[PDB]
């Protein structure tokens, strides 16, 4: 199917109509997305298959086809973009500069962006274009709004 | 069944629309990857 790098919507057609259940990027002949997204079930590109290769529910990542290659990390520092892919909708980018979720385990970088569930997966780049990291597991915060860790997975 | 349809390329865009705020947060992330606010 369609190997060519990007960003692709996740679909489904097992719900009403053809519903969005969530986006991933295409790097390096591989597909990577979050596992929330997936559940780590098989995709079809056209008449290809894409099956799973590497998984971690805590990380809430998933690679398909190959290893896990995006490697960019967030300076701590500067703006990002969030590429957000929402469903029925054209992607848009969307700027802004990351707060820190702060673990027993480490700091990491988090967007205070508010998309629906469905645009899981949209790429966080920094200026380079380097994707630091997917949008689409996070946290509620007193009032209301939604803020998503900038989670990033490992190069073997 | 699952399926995927190209978006877009991955670009940074110059003159992006800037929005969003900054926030610092302690959280906790269990065995089940779900992040939640620790206070
Ligand atoms: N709850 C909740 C969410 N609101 N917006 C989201 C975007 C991605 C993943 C989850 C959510």
């Amino acid at each position: 199917g369609e190997t060519t790098d990007g960003v692709y919507r996740v679909m489904t057609r097992r719900l009403l109509g053809s519903t969005q259940v969530g986006v991933g990027v295409m790097q390096e002949g591989v597909f990577h997305t979050m596992w929330h997204v997936t559940k780590g079930a098989a995709l079809r590109s056209g008449e290809g298959r894409l099956d799973p290769y590497w998984g971690d529910v805590k990380q809430d990542l998933v690679s398909y086809c190959g290893p896990w290659k995006l490697d960019a990390a967030w300076d701590g520092l500067s703006e990002v973009q969030l590429l957000a892919v929402p469903p029925g909708e054209r992607a848009k980018n969307i700027q802004t500069l990351p707060g820190i979720f702060k673990t027993k385990d480490g700091d990491i970088g988090a967007v205070a962006l508010d998309y629906p569930a469905g645009t899981s997966g949209s790429p966080i780049l920094d200026k380079c274009g380097r994707v630091i990291g997917l949008y689409g597991n996070g946290v509620v915060i007193k009032n209301g709004s939604y803020v998503s860790a900038i989670t990033q997975g490992k190069r073997e | 069944d699952m399926y995927i349809e190209r978006a877009g390329d991955i670009t940074w865009e110059k003159d992006a629309e800037v929005t969003g705020n900054s926030p610092r947060l302690d959280v906790a992330l269990d065995e089940s990857g779900d992040f939640s606010l620790v206070e």
